[PDB]
């Protein structure tokens, strides 16, 4: 029925949002720059 | 009819179960419909049914929250029926359980229940217990009043009341924060294997009483400390309901003669009285060390006492004894004879995926900031075990708590729920903890399914296909091998210059086949010979048999020949104790165990020819330095993860790097990437790698293989025709 | 059993052991069984404690007391007959012994049939396939295999019908069959406990599996069969039968199959000793294991004890260079000793094989040892064809395959090299057949391609040495 399908849509949104590369190069480069600035001072 | 076997779920949601479509058609329900579940002792629950490609037809997948309310355990069977007449509720009353409301005050409804029900549209039933996680606490609540009955869906426009003291947990229900299978991260395969061995004897003892089959009566677990050996043993007892008895070597050994034997006997007598029961003996090598390795009468006696108590398990109905050790061969071999501890499971060390799973498990309650990346941590935490990853999560939590909450709260045991929920852990707190922690298992070899795929290898197109023919075809098309009387090869040896991708070739086929990759290095073969520990060869091949499907890779096969002198040596051959034991194990290994052996060497001219005889590594593949088209392919493969400027001429670079190996082309790409990153970081105090970064990298990169080494390898390959 | 006695305190272990004998007498006739005997009465050199020595002496006196305890027989089980106090084997006591060993393929099939008597099997189940695949398994492993195969089937159906009660409806078990996929699955999960143990059995190699060498086949019949088929004629003519033969010649010409085939025809237990085993004994200075090997041969009689790669140790020492010494070593010396002391009527025949007779102690050729010599050269034209036909006897072969043409080209090839050609052609036919689904027989093109990758393993420098040696022997 319709109230059950709305309950299913809410459960699917919760599960998919929680359960669901150039970013790791960017993070590692920023971390290396912050460590170099911490060693020069 | 309409009876389904209770098993674990992938979907963690408190109102979701998963069925395979054939059962949804027979039950005349659709994806998203609400159903009622009927368990034991007149207990029911309401949930939404979804579907996936992992649930089997005979099973219904649910989480712990649903099983607890139905008073059922994994392996039981419940009834399912649709209820399309479910409507929205009007007013409900939900109260927390005292078992979790300790050290906390404030408006629990606004912090926990309201976020939990807001736009959630969750089906509930009177008496339902559900867990809400947040603020580094897990609080469970009970539904005590509903205007509609017995079940309804709670819509955002309904009234939710929460007035009264926390409710004391009833004896007919268990706390949802107790240790279960969902608390175990890596080694999921091992946990499944154990569950199959123990769940049925304990959950349905009647079947073993009536059916002429023997249950397992003892499982030995082994691996480094902190990997979950004791966590599994307890989690199994909690999930099946068997009484858990804890024993440990050093405590029993600390007792006086006669006291150690009496205490060990009592544990077995109590287990029978409390059957079904599980007896877990930790540090088995300490309570029962090899008798031939000790001098004491008490140590020889306690081994005899344990051996007789293990044999008595044929009379002590429904009692299973488990044990944990660091090394499977550090205990008296009598314990592993037929009967007694006739089963064992290799826990080992979690891999990169398992380490992430462990971090996710120990952050269930933690509020993480958007900058937190646990996958990056799991890849950096090489050599860490669950004990270390749990420390990282707790230490990162403490750092966030001290930065914010310790400037808000008093030095006391009670904190407002809103203050706890306002505290989120940032990536800096995880990085700090990572610098403080030190891996407890960094030297041990880690066996895992590799993430290397065929797209990661530049060149060698015919070798990639050849490995698929050697590894996959014997089991994908077995009727053709039988039809033509072909004996599949058990392995292949690679030879040629270093740094051409030999490691990727073995990993890539293991990846596609979803098989564990076992990497044995020269230093291990050298240790076995020099340390007079050739029995470790059996450990290696047994690891492959237990890790199957797997690829058993023996690197630096020349290390044994070199140990005998290599270039000079005595006047004899390459035969020695270690290689003879290795060859023996190869001959006794069947291809039907899903184990394929790959070898490699950089000095094929000194390999004991026995390894190339039929039944061993009879096939030879030459891996030269990459050619012109392959070197370009290697450069392109390494740059798939970063934007590359249009001014970069990869063919020009490949034409210059004529003597470079794949490993050297990778350094060029990685160095050019680092140079581009350096510029990017400075610009914020760039979006792509520029030609200047590759040309600068070329000033530092060198070929690892000399021209004389290339001629040596080419002449050898030519000699073989 | 060992642990039951060893777990008891001083004075309790001796009293309990004595009571066991007293009960057997009171209830005579009676049988006492002592399991894990080596745990109670280990070889004396393995223990020095006062308590352990006394309990061993108590067992020895109780065994001697069986002269008065009428109708009482004591049996004991150990893993190795030489791991126990040798005094137990004195006249009387435990002087008689029986080697149980491990089952062969026939025994394993019988065990599987026994432990499935109560089991419902599907029409696809074939326990002969299992018995042949379960190499290295013992009866306890086959029993576990049957249990695991049933348990998989039980979980699939018993839980599906939700039969949760204290009793099982007979109809449910009546319709619950264990399939061949359930046995094959269990075989993947099981792990043999005797994988590293020595396997001794009557070989399945037949003479039809060996191409060529018709005169060698007849010679082996005279050397192995006649001494026991006509023992009265050997006495009549004063003939002393040969106790063994040494094979020499190029490698890969069937030296091993010849020893197995005669063991098969004679239904004798075949014991296979390979180079790595001879090297292991040499490297570890454990040549005493040679006497154990010959003792097993005596226990297994009638038997054929085959020592392959006799030159493995001489080669390991340098073969062509090495030191300035002779061909004698720790292991071959014990082998020579055991042959010299072997009884003619024990029905034990020794076969050796070497690839370099010039580095084998010539003393091995004296009467009573490997006094006969058979030369096994590279197969000739008709034999190479016969070898190809034998190697392909298990596969479909197209009519366009000219086996005589292939044999004429492979003039310098050994039987081992002809097999590689056959297997290469099979692999090519397999790859071609599989591709046609993305063929029914091996085509000439598959053999012609194999000819471009196969090579002779024995070069002309070795064949000339082999022929010149054979000529020297006249
Ligand atoms: N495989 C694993 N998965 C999840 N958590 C684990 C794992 N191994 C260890 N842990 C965690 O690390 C800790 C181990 O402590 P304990 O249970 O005493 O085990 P040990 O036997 O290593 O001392 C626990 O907090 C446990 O949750
Ligand atoms: N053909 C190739 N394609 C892509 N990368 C390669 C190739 N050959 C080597 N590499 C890179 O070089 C590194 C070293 O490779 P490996 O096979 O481990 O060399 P080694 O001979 O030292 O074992 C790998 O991590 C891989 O990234
Ligand atoms: N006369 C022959 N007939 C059939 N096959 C043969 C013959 N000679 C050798 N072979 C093949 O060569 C392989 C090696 O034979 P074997 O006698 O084991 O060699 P070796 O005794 O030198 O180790 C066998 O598997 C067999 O298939």
């Amino acid at each position: 029925t319709n109230e059950a399908q709305m309950a299913a849509a809410a459960a699917l949104a919760r599960l998919e949002q929680k359960q669901s590369t150039s970013q790791d190069t960017i993070r590692n480069q920023v971390r290396k720059e912050l460590q170099a600035e911490a060693t020069v001072s | 009819p309409n009876r389904l076997i209770v098993d674990e779920a992938i979907n963690e949601d408190n109102s979701v179960v998963s069925l395979s479509q054939p059962k949804m058609d027979e039950l005349q329900l659709f994806r998203g419909d609400t159903v009622l579940l009927k368990g034991k002792k007149r207990r029911e629950a309401v949930c939404i049914v979804l579907s996936d490609d992992t649930c089997s037809d005979e099973k219904i997948r649910m989480n712990r929250v649903v099983r607890n309310n139905l008073r059922v355990r994994l392996g039981d069977v419940i009834s399912i029926q649709p209820c399309p007449d479910v409507k929205y509720g009007k007013r409900i009353h939900v109260l927390p359980i005292d078992d979790t409301v300790e050290g906390i005050t404030g408006n629990l409804f606004e912090v926990y229940l309201k976020p939990y029900f807001l736009e959630a549209y969750r089906p509930i039933r009177k008496g339902d217990i559900f867990l809400v996680r947040g603020g580094m606490r897990a609080v469970e609540f009970k539904v005590v009043e509903t205007d509609p009955s017995p079940y309804c869906i709670v819509a955002p426009d309904t009234v939710i009341h929460c007035e009264g003291e926390p409710i004391k947990r009833e004896d007919e229900e268990e706390s949802l924060n107790e240790v279960g299978y969902d608390d175990i991260g890596g080694c999921r395969k091992q946990l499944a294997q154990i569950k199959e061995m123990v769940e049925l004897p304990l959950r349905h003892p009647a079947l073993f009483k009536a059916i002429g089959v023997k249950p397992p009566r003892g499982i030995l677990l082994y691996g480094p400390p902190g990997t979950g050996k004791t966590l599994i043993a307890r989690a199994v007892a909690n999930e099946t309901g068997a009484f858990f008895f804890l024993i440990n070597g050093p405590e029993i050994m600390s007792k006086l003669a006669g006291e150690s034997e009496s205490n060990l006997r009592k544990a077995f007598e109590e287990a029978e009285k409390n059957a079904p029961a599980i007896i877990f003996i930790d540090e088995l090598d300490a309570i029962a060390p090899k008798r031939e390795k000790t001098h004491g009468e008490v140590e020889r006696r306690i081994v005899s006492q344990l051996l007789t108590l293990m044999d008595g398990l044929k009379q002590r109905a429904h009692v299973i004894v488990m044990a944990a050790t660091n090394r499977p061969n550090s205990i008296d071999p009598a314990l592993r004879r037929f009967g007694r501890f006739d089963r064992e499971v290799d826990i080992g060390i979690p891999d990169a995926t398992g380490r992430l799973e462990i971090l996710q498990i120990h952050t269930k309650n933690m509020k993480l900031a958007d900058d937190v990346d646990l996958e990056q941590v799991a890849n950096e935490t090489h050599g860490h075990v669950g004990a270390d990853l749990a420390a990282l999560c707790s230490e990162a939590a403490l750092q966030a708590i001290r930065k914010k909450m310790d400037l808000i709260d008093l030095e006391d045991e009670t904190i407002d729920a809103e203050v706890m929920n306002s505290l989120a852990v940032t990536m800096d707190d995880f990085r700090w903890a990572l610098s403080q922690s030190n891996p407890s298992a960094l030297r041990e070899t880690v066996v895992e399914v590799p993430q290397v795929t065929w797209e990661d290898i530049g060149g060698l197109e015919d070798v990639k296909r050849e490995l698929q023919e050697l590894v996959q075809y014997p089991v994908e098309h077995p009727d053709k091998f039988l039809k033509f009387g072909m004996t599949p090869s058990k392995g292949v040896l690679f030879y040629g210059p270093p740094g051409c991708g030999k490691t990727l070739l073995a990993k890539a086929i293991a990846n596609e086949c979803q098989a564990n990759f076992i990497s044995i290095k020269g230093p291990e073969l050298l240790t076995m010979w020099f340390g007079e520990s050739e029995a470790n060869v059996r450990e290696i091949f047994d690891k492959a048999r237990q890790a199957a499907p797997c690829v058993l890779f023996f690197d630096e096969l020349d290390s044994i020949a070199k140990a005998r002198g290599g270039n000079i040596g005595d006047g004899g051959g390459a035969a020695d104790r270690v290689i003879n034991q290795i060859l023996t194990e190869m001959d006794g290994m069947s291809t039907k165990k899903n184990v394929f052996i790959i070898g490699a060497t950089n000095r094929p001219d000194i390999i004991d020819p026995a390894i190339l005889r039929p039944g061993r590594l009879d096939q030879l593949i030459y891996i030269p330095l990459p050619d012109e088209k392959s070197r370009v392919a290697i450069l392109k493969a390494n740059l798939r993860k970063s934007p590359v400027a249009k001014d970069v001429d990869l063919e020009f670079l490949a034409k210059m790097t004529n003597g470079f190996s794949g490993a050297d082309l990778t350094e060029i790409c990685q160095r050019a990437c680092k140079l581009a990153i350096r510029e990017s970081i400075e610009s914020e105090i760039v979006p792509e790698i520029r030609r200047d970064h590759f040309e600068e990298a070329m000033r530092f990169a060198r070929r690892s293989v000399s021209d004389n080494d290339i001629r040596k390898y080419e002449m050898f390959a030519q000699t073989l025709q």
